[PDB]
RNA sequence: AGAGUUAAAUUAUAACUAAGCUGUAAAAAGCCCUAGUUAAAAUAAAAUAACCCACGAAAGUGACUCUAAUAAUCCUGACACACGAUAGCUAGGACCCAAACUGGGAUUAGAUACCCCACUAUGCCUAGCCCUAAACCCAAAUAGUUACAUAACAAAACUAUUCGCCAGAGUACUACUCGCAACUGCCUAAAACUCAAAGGACUUGGCGGUGCUUCACAUCCACCUAGAGGAGCCUGUUCUA
């Protein structure tokens, strides 16, 4: 329900961390 | 089911109706039977008041029957009984006084003893657990064990004979072999008991 | 019940004692009204759902020449009169 | 008839004998009942091992030996090997909570052996070592 | 371990009937929660899971207690009714 | 006695921190639950194992042991009679308590009031 | 309540286990349930009273607790 | 916060005894320097009480003993000052047991997962960092009222004094800045551009490899009988023609 927002942020952060690792 | 649930099954026994005066609870019982204005199913064509008919012989007869033939199956039953009789007379007159006291010439008591010897004690049911099918030992009801006995008899004496050999011959052979416990039918019952012991732990899977 | 407090004389050891001065003052006016209604020829209905005094009340109303509903009250009885009771009807001018 | 559930303390004068022996002199049957297996060992009161029987010793295998039937079989086998060394009575000590608890006990009874007291000593930490993690994360 | 053996969690069999003795024992252990605790300690339960379990159990107990109380309070009125077909 | 409800739940007035977090509100319902049917387990397993030991010893001749076979049969008959006759009496008699239906009717006669 | 007297204390202990009974069993004011508990723990570690069972000597003392094991 | 202590486990380690032990829905792998019983330090963790509701500002705190000790004659208040779960970092010490990682074993179409075994960082102690949590009781602090009064749901509705915050959704716990023992960090926090919605509660359905009851009467399983699927033909489809 509200989890949809949390899911967006979750994904963003994950992606970003992965990115920092690569870069 | 052309009979409503109102219809009771008939009691064909003559001895029950002939000698009523010595029993109170049964007098009261069949008093309540007829006086209830209870409808009775018409007595079957197979069943008679005959003093000569064995319900077990009749069941085995039915179980032999292929198609609609009561005639041919009653024929093969009659012939098998006669064949057991004469086989035991041939065994009787070639023997000595001791073995003439021992040997049984009644094809009826040989039938009943062969089937009592051939009936299994315990059985196997498949049970699904964790996506696998395990064969589990199950205690059996009486009727199931009688059935299994008869069906095993007819199965073997249908299947394993040479095509030249007639049915009453093979059946009398196996009746007399299962009387003495040495027949392949009792070997089947033993395969069942050994497969029931091999799996005995799995008896916990049974929830009833 | 919260609205009952102005009618209470007080509470004696956990039991609530109704002030009977006010009870008399009220019952006076109630009986006054009820009689005036019966005088002007109008329908009085005795309603109670309690099963002890059901019979007693039905008896009472029969003996006043008045009507009594002591039974299960059917849902649309007063609101939808014409369907439950009939094509056109008169409704009780007072209910007790 | 006055019967106490509680056992006979050693320093007490209490007189009860099973084949003439004090409660303390009776051999002890240790039954370790664990979810995958049941082990039984009958021992002297002096802690000298008399008899050992397990569900593995009894010729079962992996899953099978968990069951109560196997526990009973091991109990019978144990009671046989023990009566062979001539123990009439025994005090049962049950260690563990599993499928083979009661089965192994009455399998000792069935194996021609007499049980007098039945004790439960199951490890119960008052919080020692942290146990392994829960299944199905 | 350092305590004296055989004094605790021990039941003496009466008249040779073992099943009843074991039953008495199991009832004892269940009474003191020892069984639930043996079972719960097979796997570690993380402190928050524990906290949750305790809170739920207490709520459950409150509800059950209160329901049983209204039951026994109301039990009198299960008698055959006086006013039938009134 | 009932465990105290004072200061347990999270409320605007309450000084301290929650003890109980109720999943669903604590209010007495006007009905009870339906009794949970007992989980069945295997029956006659003991007499079976006895009989199977008998067989393994005597080489599966039935004539050898007539006692264990007969007692396993007897036990299975008592298990059938159990299954049939216990269903009805367990479904009716609750002993000291009442069947859930009568309990529910009773409760509906004296309902919980959340409202007003 | 004194840690030194093991009798009064072991009244509130389960004979078979050595557990401490709760309020619903002993039936005490919170104050005294607390007191009994703290006392029991102290007496247990100071070496006055055994932890894993009730001391046999005190078995036949008056039973004040509401629990019934044997039925 | 110090210092001292240990009941229940558990283990090094022997002594007997047994060939297996462990492990799952089921097995395999692992181990037989194994297992059961009898002995036992260290380490770590603190059954029951607790159906209690205390202490602390919060984080937190529930084995025992003692020492020290819980600001303000009590309004609000920062970016200043001092703290701050778990994880993590540096250095030294500990290591029972647990366990990211990793390696084996199963599972599976695959299985870099769920399940099994082994073992590590790590959890512990000392000292120093790091300063984040769904750090949420998603309900600010201090005084009050139960008057007016139900969006919905939830923990009923409100006054007064304050401080902190909030101006559609994404982009974004992002880029660029300042500061910071942090250098894959924290903090502070945009815009281009994209969209016409994004959201919160509910209603009735449908569905659920969700739970509890009750069933299936040729009907699911258990079970009975005869057939089909293999042969030849008959006849119909599909292709190819
Ligand atoms: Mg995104
Ligand atoms: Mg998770
Ligand atoms: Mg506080
Ligand atoms: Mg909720
Ligand atoms: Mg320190
Ligand atoms: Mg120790
Ligand atoms: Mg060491
Ligand atoms: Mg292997
Ligand atoms: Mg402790
Ligand atoms: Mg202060
Ligand atoms: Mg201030
Ligand atoms: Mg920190
Ligand atoms: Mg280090
Ligand atoms: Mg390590
Ligand atoms: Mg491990
Ligand atoms: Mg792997
Ligand atoms: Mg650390
Ligand atoms: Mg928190
Ligand atoms: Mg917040
Ligand atoms: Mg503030
Ligand atoms: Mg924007
Ligand atoms: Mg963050
Ligand atoms: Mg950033
Ligand atoms: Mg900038
Ligand atoms: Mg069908
Ligand atoms: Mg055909
Ligand atoms: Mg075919
Ligand atoms: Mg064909
Ligand atoms: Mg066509």
């Amino acid at each position: 329900k509200n989890i949809l927002k949390i899911r967006r942020r979750k994904m963003n952060h994950h992606k970003y961390r992965k990115l920092v690792k690569r870069t | 089911s052309r009979y409503g649930p109102e219809y009771k099954d008939p009691q064909i026994d003559k001895e029950y109706y002939r000698k009523p005066l010595a029993e109170q609870t049964e007098e009261e019982k069949y008093e309540r039977d007829f006086k209830k204005t209870q409808l009775i199913k018409a007595a079957p064509a197979t069943k008679t008041s005959s003093v000569f008919e064995d319900p077990v012989i009749s069941k085995f007869t039915n179980m032999m029957m292929k198609g609609g033939n009561k005639v041919l199956a009653r024929s093969l039953m009659t012939q098998t009984l006669e064949a057991v009789k004469r086989k035991q007379f041939a065994k009787y007159h070639a023997a000595s006084a001791e073995e003439q006291a021992t040997i049984e010439r009644n094809p009826y008591t040989i039938f009943h003893q062969a089937l009592k010897n051939c009936e299994p004690v315990i059985g196997l049911v498949p049970i699904l657990k964790g996506g696998h099918f395990y064969q589990v030992p199950v205690p059996l009801a009486d009727r199931r064990r009688r059935f299994l006995a008869m069906k095993w008899m007819i199965a073997e004496c249908r299947e394993k004979k040479h095509r030249r050999v007639l049915m009453p011959e093979k059946l009398s052979q196996e009746l007399l072999e299962a009387f003495h416990n040495q027949g392949p039918v009792i070997k089947r019952k033993h395969d069942m008991h050994k497969m029931a012991e091999a799996n005995r732990a799995l008896a916990h899977y049974r929830w009833w | 019940h919260r609205f009952m407090e102005p009618y209470l004389f007080g509470s004696r050891l956990g039991q609530d004692i109704i002030d009977l001065e006010q009870t008399a003052a009220h019952l006076q006016l109630a009986l006054n009204f009820t009689a005036h209604v019966a005088y002007r020829e109008g329908i009085i209905l005795f309603v109670s759902r309690h099963r002890q005094f059901a019979h007693l009340i039905e008896t009472t109303a029969r003996d006043c020449g008045e009507y009594a509903h002591t039974r299960y009250f059917k849902g649309g009885l007063l609101t939808n009169a014409p369907l439950l009771l009939g094509p056109g009807v008169r409704l009780p001018d007072l209910i007790i | 008839s006055s019967f106490s559930i509680y056992p006979p303390i050693p320093g007490q004068e209490n007189s009860l004998r099973w084949a003439g022996k004090k409660f303390e002199e009776i051999p002890i049957a240790h039954i370790k009942a664990s979810y995958n297996n049941t082990q039984i060992q009958v021992v002297s009161a002096a802690h000298q091992p008399l008899a050992h029987a397990s569900c593995g010793t009894e010729g079962f295998r992996n899953a099978k030996k968990g069951t109560g039937i196997a526990a009973q079989t091991a109990g019978i086998a144990a009671a046989a090997k023990a009566t062979g060394k001539g123990v009439t009575h025994v005090r049962v000590v049950v260690k563990g909570l599993g499928p083979g608890r009661l089965s192994a006990i009455k399998g000792l009874t069935m194996g021609g052996l007499e049980v007098i007291s039945i004790t439960d000593n199951t490890p119960i930490p008052h919080n020692g070592c942290r146990p392994r993690k829960a299944r199905r994360l | 371990a350092n305590h004296l053996k055989f004094i605790a969690r021990t039941v003496m069999v009466q008249e040779g009937n073992v099943e009843g003795a074991y039953r008495t024992l199991n009832r004892i252990l269940t009474m003191d929660g020892l069984i639930e605790d043996i079972k719960r300690r097979r796997y570690y339960e993380k402190p928050c899971r524990r906290r949750q379990r305790e809170s739920y159990e207490t709520c459950r107990r409150i509800y059950n207690m209160e329901m049983a109380r209204k039951i026994n309070f109301l039990m009198r009125k299960n008698r055959a009714d006086p006013w039938q077909g009134c | 006695a009932t465990p105290s409800l004072r200061g347990r739940l999270a409320r605007l007035g309450n000084p301290r921190r929650p003890i109980l977090k109720p999943n669903k509100p604590l209010i007495l319902a006007n009905h009870v639950g339906e009794r949970r049917r007992e989980k069945g387990e295997a029956t006659c397993i003991t007499e079976m194992s006895v009989m199977m030991a008998c067989w393994k010893q005597n080489e599966f001749r039935d004539e050898a042991c007539r006692k264990e076979i007969q007692d396993f049969f007897d036990c299975a008959s008592r298990a059938e009679a159990a299954r049939k006759m216990r269903s009805i009496q367990e479904n009716l008699g609750e002993l000291g308590s009442l069947p859930p239906k009568k309990l529910n009717k009773l409760l509906h006669r004296f309902p919980n009031k959340p409202h007003v | 309540v004194d840690y030194k007297n093991v009798q009064l204390l072991s009244q509130f202990i389960s004979p078979f286990t050595g557990c401490i009974y709760g309020r619903h069993i002993t039936g005490l004011c919170g104050k005294k349930q607390k007191e009994i508990t703290k006392a029991i723990k102290r007496a247990q570690i100071l070496g006055f009273m055994p932890v894993t069972y009730k001391d046999p000597a005190y078995l036949k003392d008056p039973k004040v607790c509401n629990i019934k094991y044997r039925e």
